[PDB]
This record gives structure tokens, C-alpha cells and sequence, in this order.
């Protein structure tokens, strides 16, 4: 409650109380009569009024309000819902110099379509290549895509159909915010928050391009002095993934470096970049632990118990992040979560040819310890199915 | 055919606008250690228009918000849009046009507001570079003047006093811009085109602080309830929540002066 | 005020206007407002004249839009007695795509969708499209050679139901079911100034068949020339009433059943047409209940098409046809 | 020469406006005896209705409740059940009204304060066990043990507690407001707490380590709260003796929770500078 | 959304149908009875009751607060009404050395009054000139004027009675706010979070009396990012002028220590000041060098075309930040934008009378390097023909 | 063990979840510490550091409770396991808290 | 604009249903040692109302009424079907709407009354759990 919600046998008698005391001159009520039943309806209306002006508190508080009160009352400390983003990238089309070109250019690359963002020049030039911003046509996450050959679709004389992807990806393609994703992001604007500069750097960095997620430094890998405790970092370090890009998400030191002058600049701590002055920091890669994993006794399940637990266990391994454990017990519950507590289901962590990786170690107990600047990376999940079944044959 | 006294034509103010602006705006007539500066205030310009937009459409899911969205920043980032006067002032209007089809009356001021107080600085350039930076500021500030009456008119005055106000700030810009634009004789045609739509837009604001409802005040003998009162100027007690918009003070005791509509 | 009407052909309020009929319906893409003015001449004075064939006008009905879109024609007659007066027409601003003819390049969109066929058939003439119903997929979509505008939208929205009509504001509207927004219970002797329902047998149908062709890429033979079937059933009219209406793009299971649907709703909706006139002057999709009891109606009804009149005499009514409710 | 007063962006002047004249009648105005009699307005007008509405005297009982006087040459009519249903609608509307929107904002809630602690995710620094060694060897509230500290959860007495976080959500609003960190701003966010940041250096620093800062307390007072629509918020002290409250010897003599919580917040401020101590002194009333 | 308040028919018969289920027992409402005139009373109750919560959810509505209630719920964050605000500018006295100086002084310009708004000294300095900053003693946009020289008010022996305002500049006059003005800056300063960067430095710096711009350091300064056993730069130097106001833009030391001491505090690296807290810095101000151009062969252009050239060589040396160099291809492609391909036109740079100044060198290329802490003045931009062409004839 | 460096509010859930599910546990069934780790795991999310541990009440010997290679708690037949106290420590450092 | 005060509006209070379901109703955050019995208890409302369409329809042949039954077992047999608020709630509704479009009038009383019966009790489980039953 948040009102006062009197008790309810109180609440009465003073309705009562009040009723005698005006109407019939101070005696009380005879039960069952026309004003017993006056003084049960006014009651139930004053219960009716209660219960509005909690409500009307309640429609001015960002938790629980519509979404529409939500974001009219957003717009007033300067929060807004995100929009839908189109794809974006670079084509590189060739052909005989001098022949003509319209502003219906429309390229196929793979199964989606593009169309120039920029305002296409009226020749080819006299080079014989032209390359071209250029953006998708349908909104969302479909749009992305990691793509090097494509072919124009209208077919323009004295140019070759084949085209190239400008850098081989296609960034930027998002969808439509929902409503309580925007709930949980304005409420997170108002209460108080520690360490804001690194929440700050961490939603920045998100908006480079393909930048799919964005983590902080994990747990294997903190630091400790000599005199044994922990030291608190100066400086500001996170790590990031381009999960549809490159192979499990992890990019070469040159993107990332990239990424680190663009945000703190060059030299950092100057206020050139994005962040503020006097901030230092550096943005991570990783380098990627390869990770069989083995699911032993799936095969008495139905088939869709089956396919749903190899979604969810490649899922939970492709979006580890780095610098943190792959235990045996995280997999288990995940399995554990959809065939039920008393099912025989048994998982293994394995590694590719039983070869030995820099910055993996197999504990005792069967997790896959992973050192710093490392991330898991699932190669292949097998299930073993020994013909076991529900009815023996 | 009568006339359309209920009714501002935007047309000819903007028509004037899109003159005195191309007169003035040529970024490849200046010194070259200044055009970059000029087209960031531009480009600045239009980054004020689109985050009024994004401020104003709010919860519009529509994919034409989703497009025009994406014509912004394909116009923002581009770099050779804005060294033309005719993309410019394409871009511009266009902004406000589409930032005008978004809401409907109110919800359309806070916004404009804002704009009147981005556009009223003045260029520290010297020459033609300062002339030309000015002459964004000043499209600006009129198309958000222009913008804002027509805003104004369609929505209903609550008292004679809040239109008349409205009115007065209006005028008020206009006359600013006005004086402005005549103070060493830069041009002397946006001048007479920026007084013609100034009287315009005085003969409406006039009109529908006065006579859009016919707002009389009723001199009742001591303060009553404001379902009495309603019934008994109308004739019909359902009309008390028209009561309460222009009158200030509780329901149950409002007067003894009590201002309505005529009957 | 019983005021419904203030036209304004450009900012002008028509304050002559002798009479008037404004129509709005489902069936068609357009509307079809008729103006009457006086026109006087002395022919000793200077006079003035109006050219338009194409001005522009509104008719704000009871203080809201009611059309958008002298445009038509101007009529202007004569006679000695009653003459000088001058009809007109305008019809709605969907209408070059019924009058025009298809200039688009190519002629063969690859790939695309119904939406988007449409919306490049339309904005050769900035007719902003209002699409709210979905997105079907089609590889070939070959434009007979300059068909028409409107021939071939009306082609694209029946093979997958869909309503093609125009708004209040001025926009086409490509919609799938109601415009919601629910009114007024016209009750038989409570605002039915006349009545006239008709539940006919003549345009019915028991069993729909839809048959035709695989248009997708890849695809020959057997499952492009003998499987695309479907049979749609209205449990509702009797005996067997068979048909069978062919099918002319990419026949999807989908796709059949969904042109079936559709003329198993227009054959539904044709056979109860309920014409009330109502008194005094929303509705194009609008549902109402409607109680005639005489002829065992009390049921929630679909307003097809709306058409208000007057004459300065004897008027101000409206004309609603109506939906079945199966 | 102007005058400057803190405020959310450092030392600015401020003015005052003139008084424009319209500001509806809020809930202060509203009285079960001044619109128990108003309400005998809505009946109609006759020979039925005249004189029972002429004779409408109301009176004040004990517990409020303005009634109607019966005197004693009554005549039973639906004129007192008016006075009823206009003093009831005052009741409901000073239990129901104003309070929800008293409790909409957080420089008058008044019954929601931990509601309010929630929504603000205010987390205390000091509470948990796995807190900072840099906030201290030993904080006021930890105990010694051979193995190391041991936090004591405090039950503050309930109005000392109520205006204690009063405060904190007075000052978090304030700081959700985007301050600049410069010494005005953080002293004006964290004055409800009744606590100042002064500087332990006078030569310019900048060249030195340790640029530290000790915690003054500016009144021996919260500032507390009125639930009631007009008054004066009723002061109550923000310290707690130890021994009264009969907690373990090795606390402080005195425990200023507001202290802590400025602690917490401008620590947390100024995080990102490397080189910064807190003095913290036992400070007796 | 989901609640609001009811049609007024809908309300009563809501009202009108639970009297008449819960009391009498189904009984219709009959007109003019007793019941009729209970239920009519109910309903106005909660017709009041939903009118008066609508009023006061308005009155907490910043957009529609009644003036008074915006003044408070605005004070309690710390937003308050701009005052009419004083002018201020700088005077320079001249008496002789040694001579005994009040606080109390105060200056006649014109019609209005001025007293000193710094520290007045003991004495004056030796040199026998004291540069004052002084605002004006009544507040208003009417202290803004153009006047130059003025009177001393009160007669102080050994002192000039004869002072002048530094380019009868008084800049920084401005009127109070009203309840509509004070909207916006209100209803505005809760959709920004101010951040420190270097834009926020830089636009805080102008809002001193008469700083037309402010430059950060140059190529030629050499700047320690960090001050103290540090590993992020805590330092932040300018560079301010007042074109207006001073000779050449450039102020003595004097006016930029107040600079400094007003920005980033009394004991620097406190956070005293309006930076942040820990951030040392200064606000340095520059020497003129003065340099000498030598246009040589515009004569023959036409008239126009020279005087564009002379009007804005001159206007491009004097905004030229300090400690930066007068190339000389800078300044010949200013030549080029106006004059075309088709133009001979060469530009030299020297020092006035071949004289050697403080901080000034030619490179081999004949650029005016500049050490720092110095800035090129122009003296004198001076036309010459000396090779011979057609032009003439 | 390691719950400390979490929000007070996750704290309260994984208690007030922890004190549940031992209450309602059916008798003579051993309480595994797979069980509890995955009350953490739920809310505290695969990134955060949480061990469990059962011990018995001063480290005493009760009839029918014993202690498995694994540390889970077996239960002999008539016994059900009953909460005693559940108790939030850390020990483990870490950076949660800087 | 007459009001049919003839006629019960069923949208109002449908709706109102479907915001408090799908406010206390959320397989996804409730403790993994009680979403089975949570999720067993929505099934087992599912077959009442199918128990209660069966009862009512008795002798319908049409083809409408075979593959209503099957459409009942389908989302009946499937597992993962009740796990999200928004399946649960559809087939909760269309299950009522048909259990009504099955007869008129006096025939369906016995039927919905036993319904108020079954659901005429309380949930054991605490927290969450007790919440979402």
C-alpha cells in the first residue's frame, strides 16, 4: 500500500458515527435498515475513493506506469525510446567510364536488398570505379549481414553486375526498442549510480559500429600487490564483441585500438575523443579458447526437449564473456532447467584433439579455468546417442 | 467566395524566407577559413530541428518515423550537402514541415520555444562569413516564429489575457527580426515581407483571442459551485468542466466573477 | 448549429452552395463531392469566372473532415427561369491512380512484395500510403504495359485480401479489417427515417475453388502444374453452390485460401445489404448495432458506405450501406 | 556585486519574481466546516428548502468532524445530510488526495521515504562486509574481532530514521540533476545532510599527494518532516549516544548516520581522481 | 491509460444504479423523490472530489505550475531567477608613483557611476599606470554604453583626476527574468547533465567581461599534461583575447591571474573555483610581435578586388591564435580565392624596419615562426609593383 | 560465500529464496549443493563469483547426517534437513567494491 | 447515441484479465524448484475448460468440432507452449470464447459453475509461486 489503508472496522464506525451524528441526531442505527444499507454503500465508495488515489500515485511513478505516461514522462528529463536503424556500408561497382547512372540503383547482396544512401553522381567516373554509401531497405536486425560479393539488381548498360562489399560488412542494422527494455533504461537515469563514468564509456563504446556486446573486465583478472589485497584500477577497461562479424565475436588489436582513440583520443585524457578530460582508459580484445562439448544420455528425451537444449547450451557458451569460467554445473542447470530434476543427463568439456591452448586449464572438478584476455569459443556440440531409447529395440 | 479570416497562410512568409536566406548564404563566396565554420553552424541548424523532431514524435511506431529518421542522418552525415544554398534550404524547410505534421497544437510549444532561443545569437565572423551565419540564424528564428503562431492558432484560447500574451511574444520576435533586418539597410524587401506577415498574423491572433469563443465574464452575487453555475448560464450542468479551464479556484466555490462562454 | 458543411476550394468558405452530396465508400478507391453554386450575371457589369479543372477542396462536415480531394469538372448550365447555376465535381486525391497509366520503367519487379509494388505505383503521384495490414512476398511481378494505376493495385490487393479505399485526411488506405471506432445503436424507432434490407440467394456461394499456377523460381512440373489447390467453404449459405475462381500469381496454399477468403467475404457481405437514411449528418468501417426486429435484425453491422445529402428545403440526411453479419 | 547563493551549478545570483495573483486554493484551504456549509448550496430553492437552509448552523466536535447543530427545535431534513456528504468529502480528500500526492515528491514525502530508497537503488557502503579497505581501517559502526571487523546493523529510532532519509533522497534527487564536481556543487548537493567539504590545504596543491578533505557538520539537526498541511517541520537530532542505545563498546561515542551517507556519496564522486584521502572525525554535539 | 475520470452521465448512472441495487433493493430512481436528491448530492461529491485532484496534479506540473509553485519545486533543486545584472569593464589610472589609493573609488563615465570590482592596492605601482576591472554601481542593460574617458569621482592627491575606459568597452549589462522566461531554463535544465569537457572550458572562459575568444595552446607551446605524480593529465592551459577591448587583443598579466583565480580556484587543484575538483590549470594571456606584409603586385588588380585582398589579410592576422605561424602559403592563398589562376601575386613578410624582436624567426621558406607565449599583430599590410607587366596599356 | 560484493536487493532474493527451498524439502532427501548453487546462479547471473557451502551447526555430529566426497548433505530416512541460519561471508577479494 | 443497456460488454473486464495475468504470471523469473508445478497447474486449468467444451458440445459432428478437439490436444500435449505468459493467456481466452460459442443460454450453466469451483481455491506455494498460481 502506499496511502494509509485505515482498518476497515474503524473506517466504518466513524461512517456510522458521522451518519448518526448529522442525520438522525446522535442515535444509533437499527441493522438491516435504509440507512444501514446508506452507510454500507458510502463505505464502499470511500473503499473506491482509497483505491483511485493510490492509483493516480501510482500512474506518476516510472516503475509501474503505461507506456505511453512512461515516455511522456521521459521526454521531460530528456530520455527518449531509440528508433529503428537501417544497415549501412560501402559498395564498390565498376564499369566503362562516361555511361550513365540514375538515382534507381538497387544491389542484391545475398538474400537482402541495398540502395544508395548518398546522392548517386550523374557519370561513371573517368577512373572506372565508383564507390557508394550505401544503405539497406528493409529496417532492422535482417539488414546485417557479412557479405564480400553481390549483384546489382537493375541491370544498367556498360556496367558489370558484379559488385563488392567496401570493407565486407554491413553494420548498424537494429530494430525498435520495446517498452520495458526503455522502462529499465530510464530507470537506470535516475537512481544513483556509482561509478557513472564507466556505465557512461561502456554505453558509448556500444554505438560503434557492429559493436554487438560490451562487458567489463571479468573476474579472472583481477590484481593483487605484494602485501596481498586487491588493487582498484586507475584507468578504465572493458572488453567488446563483434558477434556477427568475426570468428566468436573477437576482433583483431588494430579494431579495438581504433575503437580506444576514437572514445579517450590521442593522446587520451586531453578531452580530444568523447570522454571527458582527465579520462584515461583502454578498450580489450580477447583471444579465443576452442571448447568441445559433449552431451551424454539426450537421446531419451523427445526430439524437441533435444533441439531446445542444444540452442540454449550454444547460445550460453557464444555469449560467455570473456575472462570467465565455463563450468560444468552452468550447462548442467541449463539442461537441467528443461528435461526435468530427475533425468540422466551428463555434460563434458572437452578440447579439440586433447591438444593443450594458451591461458586453459581443466581444475580438478572439471571446469575450464580460462586466464585474462582469453574468451571460450564453442567449436562443435555432439550428442551421443548409444541407441538408447524409451521401449528398448 | 469569402475570405479565410481564421487562418494563417504560411506560404509567403517562407517564400520571402527562402529569398533573404539564398541572398545571403553562399559558402562558396566566402573566405576560405571560414566555410567550414559556416557549414557546422548549419549543419547545427538542422541538428536542432531533427532533435526537436525526436523530442515531439515520442511514441510514433510508424515506419515513416523509421525513415525519416534515417533521411535525417543520411542528410547529417553526408559532407557536400550542405556547401549548396539550395540543399540547404531544401533540408531546412523540409525539417520544419516535418516537424510540424507531428503533433497538434500544444505539444508543439516547448519545442518551438527552444528554437527562438537557439537562433537569438548573432555571429562573431566578420564580412560575408558573418553575414552568412546570420542569415541562418535569422531563417531559423522566423520559420520557428512562423511556426509557432500557426501552432498557437490551433488551439483554443482559455482567456482573453493568455491570447493576447500569446500574441504579444509573437509580434514581439517579429519585430525583432524585423528591426534586424533593417538595421543598415541589408535588405529592405525581407523587411516588408516581415511586417506584411506580421500584421497577418496580429488580425488572427486578435481574432481568436477574441472571438473564437466569445468569452464573456459573468458577475454572479458571492461565489457558488461550479455545477450550479454551469447550469445556470447554460441551461446544462454537464458544461461545468468547460468551467474549470479558465477559472481558478475550487470546485465547489468558484467566482463571484466567472468567466464562460457567451450564450 | 445544426452547420455541418464549410468547403473551402482553397481557403474560399463556400457560403453559396445550394445543395450538396458527399459519398464515401468501401467498394471503390475514391469519393465524389457535387456542389451547387448560383452564379449570378448582369450583363452590362464586369463578371468573373473560376477555370479550376483542378483547385482543390475539403468539405469539413459537423466541424471535421469529412473528404479530400472542383477537381472533377465545373457544369455550368443555363435556362430562362431557373438557369445560372454551376455543378461541382470533385472527386478524391486517389485518383490519377484511376485515370492515369503506369510510367514506371522497368515493368518487372524481381523479388519484391505486394507493399512495395504498391508503393512505387503510387508515388509517381505523392499519394502517401497508408499500408496497415501486412507484408506478402511475390518473386515476379510484370506490370501489363501501361494497364492502369488503380486496375492493377486493385489486381495486387484481391489475390491477398485487402481493402483499398481512401481516408478523410486524403491518403489510400490498404487495410485487412475495421477501422474500429464502434458508434451510434440505430434502433428501428429511434433515427431510421427508412430502412431497406435485402438477404438475396442469387450471389452466393457454398464451395470456393481456387486453382492455378507455381510462379516461384526453381519450381516446374508436378508442384508447380498440378498441386496449387485449395477449397474454401461458407457453412452458412446451403446446398451445393459450387465455383471456382482462378488464381493469377505465385499460388501459395496461402495464397489460394486467402483469395477464396476474400471473395467469400465479398460474396458474404453482398448478400445482406441493409440501406438506412438517417436524420441529421464516421463510419466508413465503423460497426454499429443495429435492431430492426421486424426483419429479425439485432446484430453488430459493418457501415460499407456513407453518403450525406442536402438541399435547403427538405434535407440533411444521411445514407449508410451496411454488413452482413453472418 | 550581486550576492551569489549555491545552487545546482555552483555560486550563482538569484531574484524574485512578482506576485502574479493566480495560484488555485490547494489542500490548506480545504476545511470540513468551510465546505460542510457550502455544500447546502446544491439543494434547490422553495418553501420547502428556504428556511431548513437558513437555519444550517455547523459545529466542531472533539475529533474534527464538523456536525451539525442540534439545537433543540430541529427539524429533520435532507439540509443536514448535505453538511454530511460536504464534510465527508473533506475527510476523504484530506486522507486520500493529499496524501499520493504528497508522496510524489521527494522534498515532501513523508510515509514513502524507503519507497523512495528503493527507487533511488541507494546502496550503503558501509553496511556490507565486503566493503572497501580504503574507506577505513575500522568505520564508527564496526566492532574489533580477532578475525578482523564485524558490522552492526543499527535500528535507528523511527523519526530519527524518517528524516534521515528524507535527507538522502532530497540529496540523491539533487545529484540525479547532473552536477559539475567542483566543491559549491558537491557541498550544495549533500547539505540536507548537514555536512560540508572543506579542503585540509592552503598552498595551491597540484604539485603534492594527499589532496585530502574533512567533513564538518553544519548543524546538530535533520531537518525533519510534517505530515500535516500547515506547520513547520518539526527538527530532530541526527546523532545516537552509544551507550543509551546499548550496542557493543568498541562503536563510536556518537554515530551520525548522515555522515556516512555524505561519505559514501562524495567518495563515490570523486572516484576516478587518484590521490584523495577522507579525514573522518568524531565530532560530540 | 487505464484510469481516468468518468463521463459525467456515465458517473451518475453508475451512482444511480448501486443506490438503487444496494438500497433499494432494484427499486427505479424516481424523479423529484427523496432518492433523487441523495443521488444528485453523491454524485456532486465525487464530481468535486475528481475536479479537485485534477487541479493539484496540475499545480505539480512544471509546464503548468502556477508561477509560485514553479519558484519553489525549482529552488529546492537549485534553479533560480536570473537578476538584472551589472556591467563591467576595465579603467586605467595614472598619478604619481607611491601615491595612496582607496578601496572606496569610484568612476564617472558619462552619466553612469563605477566602482572597482577587484582588490584596489595600497599603493600605487611604481610604474605610475594601474589597470582596474570596475562594474557598474547601478545593474541594468544602460551600463552597456561607448564611452572612453571619464572622471574621478572622489579627488584622491597624487592621482590623475583624468581616467579612460580600455575601448569605451562596458560589456555584460542585462535586465531580470520573467515567469515565462524562467520556464525555459528550467523546464530545460532538467533534460542536460553538464559534463566538463574541454567545449564546457572553453565557453565557461567567455563569459568574463569582454573575452571576444579563446583559443586552446598552439603548435609552438609545450604543455605538461600532468602536474604531480599523476597517470592521467590534470592540467589545462588557454588563451584568451579581447580584440575589442585591448591593443592588439592581447591583456596584460593582471586580468588573466583573475582569469585564472575566478576558473580554477584560490588554492588551485581544490576544486575552489569552477572547475572540477583536482584539475590545476591557467589562463595565459600572450606578447604582440609586430609583423609587416608586403603585397607585391596587387596594384594592378582593380580597385575592388585589392581592397577585398587588404580587408581580409588584415582581418585574418589579427585572429590569428598565438603562438601559431604566418606562413606565408596562408596568406598567398587568400590571393588566389579572389584574384583566380590567371594572377601573379607574391606575398613577403617582414619585421617592421628589419628589426629584431623577441621570439620571431623566418624559416628558409620565409614563414613567420613564432615562438610561444607570443602573438603576430599586424602593423601595417603595404601594396608594391615592382615586376613589370601588360596590365597596363 | 561471495554474496556480499552483490546489490543488496539480489542478497535478499537469493536468502529469501535459499530459506525457502530448505524449508519445503521433502524428508530423507540429501540437500546437494548443485541445488543451491543454482539458486545463485539464477539471479546473480553466469559472470558473478558464489560458492555454497553446508556445515552443521558447531561443526557437531547429528544421527543420520553425514557428508559426501562432494559436500553434499546425505539424509538417512526420517530426517529432513531444517534450516538453522543462513550467513553471508566473504572472503574471496575482489573488485565488485573500488 | 442510445446505450443498449440491454447487453453485457465482455472486452472491459477481458482485457483487465489479461493485464493482471500477465502482471503475476512469469515462468521465466520464478524459482527453477517450482515452474513445474506452476506450469502444471495452467495445464491442468487448459483441461478443464477443454473437460468443460466436451461436456457441452455432445452431439456436434460438424467438421468444426473435430478440429477443435485436436487443436485441445495439440497445445495440450506440447511442452513448451505454457512457458510464456502471452501462449498461456491466448489459448486461457480462446478456450472461454469457444466453451461459449459452443451452446446458449441455460446449457452452459452447470459447466461454468463447476469452473467457479475448480478455481475456488488457493495456492500453497510462497514467494513468487504462490503469486503466479
Amino acid at each position: 500500500c502506499t496511502i494509509q489503508r485505515p482498518d476497515p472496522q474503524d473506517l466504518r464506525n466513524d461512517i456510522a458515527t458521522r451518519f448518526s451524528t448529522n442525520v438522525l441526531g446522535g442515535a444509533p442505527i437499527i441493522p438491516e435498515s435504509n440507512e444501514f444499507y446508506v452507510v454500507s454503500l458510502e463505505y464502499a465508495m470511500q473503499e473506491e475513493f482509497y483505491a483511485f488515489g493510490e492509483q493516480m500515485w501510482r500512474e506518476r511513478d516510472p516503475r509501474f506506469a503505461c507506456c505511453e505516461n512512461l515516455v511522456k514522462m521521459a521526454a521531460e528529463r530528456g530520455v527518449y525510446p531509440k528508433p529503428a536503424q537501417f544497415a549501412q556500408g560501402y559498395v564498390r561497382m565498376t564499369g566503362t567510364p562516361g555511361s550513365a547512372l540514375n538515382q534507381g540503383l538497387r544491389f542484391q547482396f545475398g538474400n537482402q536488398t541495398y540502395e544508395p544512401a548518398s546522392v548517386v553522381p550523374d557519370q561513371l567516373p573517368a577512373t572506372g570505379i565508383l564507390v557508394l554509401r550505401v544503405s539497406a531497405v528493409n529496417p532492422g536486425p535482417s539488414g546485417n549481414a557479412r557479405v564480400t560479393d553481390g549483384t546489382l539488381v537493375t541491370p544498367v548498360p556498360g556496367i558489370s553486375s558484379a559488385v563488392t562489399a567496401y570493407g565486407g560488412n554491413f553494420c548498424g542494422g537494429s530494430d525498435e526498442e520495446e517498452c520495458e527494455q526503455f522502462r529499465t533504461r530510464y530507470l537506470q537515469r535516475l537512481q544513483y549510480q556509482p561509478r557513472f563514468t564507466v556505465e557512461w564509456l561502456k554505453s558509448k563504446a556500444a554505438e560503434w559500429p557492429c559493436v554487438t556486446d560490451v562487458f567489463d573486465l571479468g573476474p579472472n583478472c583481477c590484481a593483487v600487490n605484494a602485501l596481498g589485497e586487491v588493487v582498484c584500477p586507475n584507468n578504465f577497461e572493458f572488453y567488446v564483441l563483434f558477434r556477427d562479424t568475426f570468428d566468436c565475436g573477437l576482433a583483431p588489436q588494430c579494431v579495438v585500438d581504433e575503437i580506444t582513440d576514437w572514445l579517450f583520443g590521442s593522446p587520451q585524457g586531453l578531452g580530444l575523443g568523447e570522454a571527458e578530460f582527465g579520462i584515461c582508459g583502454k578498450v580489450r580484445t580477447a583471444a579465443p579458447v576452442k571448447l568441445d562439448i559433449i552431451l551424454d544420455g539426450l537421446s531419451c528425451a523427445t526430439p524437441a526437449q533435444s533441439r531446445v537444449v542444444e540452442e540454449r547450451v550454444t547460445d550460453f557458451v557464444n555469449r560467455l564473456p570473456p575472462s570467465t569460467n565455463l563450468t560444468i554445473d552452468q550447462l548442467r542447470f541449463i539442461g537441467l532447467q528443461v528435461l526435468g530434476p530427475s533425468f540422466n543427463f551428463n555434460v563434458a568439456i572437452r578440447s579439440p584433439n586433447d591438444a593443450v591452448q594458451p591461458g586453459l586449464r581443466f581444475t580438478s572438478c572439471g571446469d575450464a579455468e580460462i586466464d585474462c584476455d582469453y574468451k571460450a569459443c564453442l567449436n562443435s556440440v555432439v550428442v551421443i546417442n548409444n541407441n538408447v531409447t524409451t521401449s528398448g529395440c | 467566395l469569402v475570405g479565410n479570416l481564421v487562418a494563417l497562410a504560411l506560404a509567403p512568409i517562407i517564400t520571402a524566407t527562402e529569398g533573404s536566406f539564398k541572398r545571403h548564404f553562399s559558402p562558396d563566396n566566402i573566405r576560405y577559413y571560414n566555410t567550414e565554420a559556416v557549414v557546422s553552424t548549419m549543419a547545427q541548424a538542422v541538428t536542432q530541428v531533427q532533435n526537436a523532431y525526436l523530442a515531439i514524435s515520442g511514441n510514433d511506431t510508424s515506419q515513416d518515423k523509421w525513415t525519416t529518421v534515417r533521411d535525417f542522418r543520411n542528410v547529417l552525415i553526408d559532407e557536400f550537402t550542405f556547401y549548396s544554398p539550395a540543399n540547404a534550404w531544401n533540408v531546412l524547410r523540409n525539417g520544419f514541415a516535418i516537424l510540424d505534421a507531428a503533433a497538434t497544437g500544444s505539444d508543439k510549444f516547448n519545442v518551438l520555444r527552444n528554437l527562438i532561443n537557439w537562433s537569438s545569437t548573432h555571429s562573431d565572423l566578420d564580412g560575408e562569413s558573418g553575414d552568412a551565419e546570420n542569415a541562418i540564424f535569422t531563417a531559423v528564428r522566423v520559420l520557428s516564429a512562423a511556426y509557432l503562431a500557426k501552432a498557437y492558432t490551433e488551439t483554443a484560447a482559455t482567456t482573453v489575457n493568455e491570447g493576447l500574451t500569446q500574441y504579444d511574444l509573437i509580434a514581439a520576435v517579429l519585430e525583432q527580426e524585423a528591426q534586424i533586418a533593417k538595421d543598415d539597410c541589408h535588405d529592405n524587401e525581407f523587411f516588408l515581407q516581415i511586417r506584411a506577415f506580421a500584421v497577418d498574423v496580429a488580425r488572427v491572433m486578435v481574432n481568436r483571442a477574441y472571438n473564437s469563443p466569445s468569452l464573456i465574464v459573468y458577475a454572479f452575487p458571492g461565489t457558488v459551485h461550479g455545477l450550479v453555475a454551469a447550469w445556470e448560464i447554460f441551461g446544462d450542468a454537464k458544461r461545468s468542466r468547460d468551467l474549470e479551464a479558465r477559472n481558478n479556484g475550487s470546485p465547489w466555490a468558484v467566482g463571484p466573477k466567472i468567466i464562460s462562454e457567451r450564450v | 448549429m445544426i452547420k455541418p458543411m464549410r468547403i473551402f476550394i482553397g481557403g474560399e468558405e463556400l457560403v453559396t452552395y445550394t445543395s450538396a452530396q458527399l459519398q464515401r465508400t468501401k467498394k471503390q478507391m475514391t469519393g465524389s463531392l457535387t456542389v451547387e453554386i448560383f452564379l449570378d450575371y448582369v450583363p452590362t457589369k464586369p463578371t468573373i469566372v473560376n477555370a479550376v479543372r483542378g483547385k482543390e477542396i475539403l468539405v469539413y462536415i459537423m466541424g471535421e473532415l469529412a473528404f479530400t480531394g472542383a477537381g472533377g469538372d465545373v457544369s455550368v448550365n443555363f435556362s430562362k427561369g431557373n438557369g445560372y447555376s454551376v455543378t461541382l465535381t470533385a472527386r478524391g486525391r486517389t485518383k490519377y491512380l484511376i485515370d492515369s497509366s503506369q510510367t514506371h520503367p522497368t515493368g518487372f519487379f524481381k523479388n519484391t512484395s505486394d507493399k512495395k509494388v504498391i508503393e512505387t505505383l503510387v508515388k509517381e503521384h505523392n499519394v502517401v500510403l497508408q499500408w496497415d495490414a501486412e507484408e506478402i512476398d511475390e518473386p515476379k511481378v510484370t506490370l501489363r504495359d501501361g494497364n492502369r494505376i488503380y486496375n492493377e493495385i486493385f489486381e495486387r490487393c484481391n489475390q491477398n485480401c485487402h481493402f483499398a479505399y481512401e481516408t478523410r485526411d486524403g491518403k489510400l488506405l490498404i487495410t485487412d479489417g475495421t477501422n474500429g471506432t464502434v458508434g451510434e445503436d440505430i434502433i428501428l424507432g429511434y433515427n431510421i427515417l427508412d430502412f431497406s434490407a435485402e438477404q438475396s440467394e442469387d450471389q452466393a456461394n457454398s464451395q470456393i475453388t481456387v486453382k492455378g499456377h507455381r510462379t516461384q523460381k526453381g519450381v516446374w512440373g508436378n508442384d508447380a502444374i498440378v498441386q496449387p489447390v485449395q477449397t474454401v467453404a461458407d457453412s452458412w449459405v446451403g446446398a451445393n453452390i459450387p465455383l471456382t475462381i482462378q488464381h493469377y500469381g505465385d499460388a501459395t496454399n496461402e495464397g489460394l485460401q486467402r483469395r477464396a477468403k476474400f471473395e467469400a467475404d465479398r460474396r458474404a457481405a453482398e448478400s445482406k445489404s441493409v440501406s438506412v437514411t438517417v436524420f441529421h449528418v464516421w463510419d466508413i468501417g465503423t460497426v454499429h448495432y443495429v435492431e430492426i426486429p421486424p426483419e429479425g435484425i439485432f446484430d453488430v453491422l459493418e457501415c460499407v458506405s456513407l453518403t450525406y445529402t442536402v438541399d435547403a428545403k427538405s434535407t440533411l440526411e444521411t445514407k449508410l450501406e451496411l454488413a452482413p453479419p453472418p | 556585486m550581486n550576492v551569489l547563493i549555491p545552487g545546482i551549478d555552483g555560486m550563482v545570483s538569484a531574484g524574485t519574481l512578482e506576485y502574479t495573483g493566480c495560484c488555485p486554493p490547494s489542500f490548506a484551504d480545504v476545511d470540513e466546516c468551510t465546505l460542510a456549509t457550502a455544500f447546502v448550496g446544491l439543494l434547490p430553492s422553495g418553501p420547502l428548502w428556504d428556511r431548513p437552509k437558513y437555519e444550517a448552523i455547523t459545529t466542531i466536535t472533539e475529533a474534527g468532524n464538523c456536525a451539525a447543530c442540534w439545537t433543540t427545535d430541529h427539524c429533520p431534513t435532507l439540509v443536514d445530510y448535505a453538511v454530511n456528504v460536504g464534510a465527508r468529502l473533506a475527510s476523504v480528500i484530506e486522507r486520500t488526495i493529499w496524501p499520493a500526492v504528497r508522496e510524489s515528491d521527494p522534498f515532501t514525502a513523508v510515509t514513502s521515504t524507503a519507497d523512495w530508497l528503493n527507487r533511488f537503488d541507494w546502496v550503503n557502503c558501509f553496511e556490507t562486509s565486503c566493503r572497501s579497505k580504503e574507506l577505513g581501517e575500522k568505520t564508527p559502526i564496526e566492532y574489533m574481532t580477532d578475525c578482523g571487523p564485524v558490522y552492526v546493523k543499527i535500528t535507528y529510532p523511527p523519526s530519527l530514521q524518517q528524516a534521515f532519509e528524507s535527507a538522502l533522497i532530497k540529496s540523491l534527487e539533487r545529484l540525479s540533476m547532473g552536477i559539475i564536481k567542483n566543491l559549491a556543487a558537491i557541498n550544495f548537493v549533500i547539505e540536507p545532510l548537514k555536512v560540508r567539504v572543506v579542503p585540509v590545504d592552503t598552498t595551491d596543491a597540484c604539485e603534492n599527494e594527499t589532496l585530502c578533505v574533512v567533513l564538518e557538520k553544519t548543524s546538530d539537526f535533520f531537518d525533519g518532516v510534517n505530515a500535516n498541511t500547515c506547520g513547520i517541520p518539526t527538527p530532530v537530532a541526527a546523532y545516537i549516544d552509544r551507550d543509551v542505545m546499548q550496542l557493543p563498546s568498541d562503536l563510536d561515542k556518537y554515530i551520525w548516520p548522515g555522515h556516512m551517507a555524505a561519505e559514501c556519496i562524495v567518495r563515490s564522486l570523486l572516484s576516478h581522481v587518484s590521490r584523495f584521502c577522507l579525514i573522518r572525525t568524531e565530532q560530540a554535539p
